[PDB]
């Protein structure tokens, strides 16, 4: 009983991107301390929204896939995750292996499984307070 | 991997960019400097680095943006204001605010140096064997605008129009005429048309 | 439930920047210790509203990335966005290394972030009666 | 809430300048020790003028950065702030260095805000009793 | 609250000068001594009327500074303070340095300024007695 | 970094200001001094600083403004009074009041002294091989407007009108005739009009 339609009255010009329930600030103070100011002004705002794109389709990937049914391209929004995808394919290349060396997982299926919430999160890895300050 | 010091403070965990072909990264000083290159920067020039691979800043280097080379096929060219004085990579020196044209016979590909402005693409003016056109104010030999005349061009030929030049009236379509058919026409200015043998 | 129209009511003739919740007394007394008196008349204006307008736009991409949708030009509100990140991207290379000189961060992501007040503030930093004088 | 239409019921004839809630009496005894008699009588009255159009533009400028929006040149009122702006970068050219000479600041913008009342004053400085004789 | 169009009333026909709230009396007997009759009976009803028309303009000036806003030539009485002024800055040339000669204080500024009564007046000055036998 | 002192104040910390290329930074005097070429300047005497990158000022030196030079087209040139009396780049005295102007012959680019006044950009006059123009109050050879006179200009020509000129009635096409049309035309002054061999 996820909010559909409210996505899209949030959808961006280009294909970018509550309705995620995740900490937004914390993820944002979280990645200023690896060092996204470094890769410059337009280049930060590019590659979070990058990130965010990325988490609304694995939210919508983990939508399907609890009732069965890059790749991802109903009918009624395969326009917008199609477009979106295709937003997706093309900046990737720009980056490659970004979650490595960003701290977030071995690519971009272990990273957003991780940053979701549903997997879990080793002691070795740093990702543990982007869970559990939304817990305080 | 990185043994600390007490003496010395690590500020932050700069991270690459990645230069892909046909790109170029631009990234001003911060600070009196000098570049991988070894050439004198003052503070907020900026310069091109056009290295392909993963680029690591310098500590007083900023990343401002990515540039992406522009293919120049035989339908268009690329027009092209200087910002202040240089060279350019073929060579020839250029002064401010002049403007020129970059053509497939210099680069298959060029990517917009920071002393440049991209104006625009300028396709390709082609006319038919049944095609002309009246350039205003045409490039002389000079390289300057005339100002004021016009030239007609006829034929089966193509060319682009080079800044400050304007078709006329745009493509225009020859007079043929049978034994039939004869046009009036006046003269502005006096003439010599010496088609035949006669004047 | 921020102010959106109320921000437009507000909105300058050249694309320049309580709707925003921050100490403006003291973030002033802040900067005038700094030393942006040397800067010029003329030129402490420039820079004020420059900080300003990234403000806004630090704000604006805060309530956007909340629900997950230089770089940032709803379609309601896109025209004042595009004409304040044109505004942003042309002064900005007057200012090379700023944010450090001004003693800020170390871009303007770092900076506006730490001003806003959803990312720590360490004790190396002045940066820590900016929020607690408002609370005093 | 401040008065705005009741200023410009107030607006002199050539752009010069309660509604500013300030020691009057004890500022002109303040610059009546520091020599303003000196610059002869024509002088002191541009002077004046001058220091009261740029607290009035502190004051304006004061109430716009609260919501974040001579270089300050609403629409409403754009008329009066130009030719204001117009009228102090005119004048301002006689005086170089006067507000260390008068003993006010740095500059102009150091020297409205400790005159207004926002930014702390030092004890080396001798204008503690021009916010304090009003509250005597 | 002060009497604008009384004044106005009491306007003399060439320009000249309780709506003033001050000692009458004791002025010109403090006049009298310092030696205003060797200045012949013509030139001592000019001084007093120099003096008066002072006093007014130092008063205007004074109205008019609470609220921000020979140089001071509202619409509707920009005329008679035009006439005014023009008829200080011409017989003020006739007297170089009179109000030391006088004591009353460097130049104007500085005498009505402590005639009005907003200014200290020194114990090494003379000009307690004006203010204070009101009082008595 | 600082170590402080018992009888040395720190006043303030004054930041430099960045002076990018093709710009210049407007700053006064605050108290008899010398600048940094070793140059007297009096209280209040403005000047112009021409170095690119950062620039610390000094003590006494204020910041008022930075200034951008002006880019001069082959279809523009720049009106200029002066201020006082000075001698420019080219080298040539000028007076209070005195105008000229700036043309792509003398630089491609112009900032503005704080010795001149920027009244406006002059766009070229253009005639056409079937245009002319008179001009009102034309200037000598010895620099002053000719006042009262006119100049008729006739041709394939362009031009600027210098300071004091003013066209009569715009941009004006010549006469054509063919042979079945005249012209009734009286003289006003006695004239000599030797068109062909007679007068």
């Amino acid at each position: 009983a996820v909010p559909w339609t409210e996505l899209l009255s949030l959808q961006t010009e280009d294909g970018f991107w509550l309705i995620l329930n995740l900490n937004t600030n914390g993820l944002h103070s979280f990645l200023k301390q690896k060092g996204i100011q470094s890769l410059g002004v337009k280049g930060r705002e590019c590659l979070l929204d990058l990130i965010a794109t990325m988490l609304v389709l694995q939210f919508i990937r983990t939508r399907l896939e609890k009732e069965g049914i890059m790749k991802m391209d109903i009918p009624w929004a395969f326009e917008a995750i199609k477009q979106a995808s295709e937003w997706v394919r093309r900046t990737e290349g720009q980056y490659p292996s970004i979650c490595p060396r960003l701290e977030l997982g071995n690519d971009w299926d272990s990273a957003t499984k991780q940053l979701l919430g549903l997997q879990p999160i080793s002691t070795v890895s740093p990702l543990h307070r982007v869970l559990h300050y939304s817990q305080g | 991997t990185y043994i600390p010091r007490k003496e010395v403070e690590v500020v932050e965990i700069i991270q690459a960019t990645i230069i892909r072909q046909n790109q170029a990264l631009r990234l001003r000083a911060r600070k009196e400097c000098w570049d991988r290159d070894g050439k004198e920067r003052v503070t907020g020039e900026e310069w091109l680095v056009t290295t392909v691979g993963a680029y690591l800043p310098a500590v007083f280097e900023e990343v401002l943006d990515l540039v992406d080379a522009v293919i120049l096929t035989e339908k268009t060219a690329l027009h092209l204001r200087a910002r202040r004085n240089f060279r350019d990579f073929r060579g020839v020196s250029r002064r401010t605010g002049e403007e020129w044209l970059v053509t497939v016979q210099d680069t298959e590909a060029h990517v917009p140096d920071v002393h440049e402005e991209v104006l625009g693409v300028v396709p390709i003016t082609t006319l038919g064997p049944h095609n002309y056109c009246v350039i205003l104010d045409p490039v002389g030999p000079d390289g300057k605008n005339q100002l004021g005349q016009k030239r007609v061009v006829k034929g089966e030929k193509s060319f682009f129009l080079q800044p400050g030049e304007q078709l006329e009236q745009g493509i225009q379509d020859v007079y043929v005429l049978s034994e039939q058919q004869g046009l009036l026409l006046r003269a502005l200015q006096p003439l010599e048309e010496g088609e035949d043998e006669e004047k």
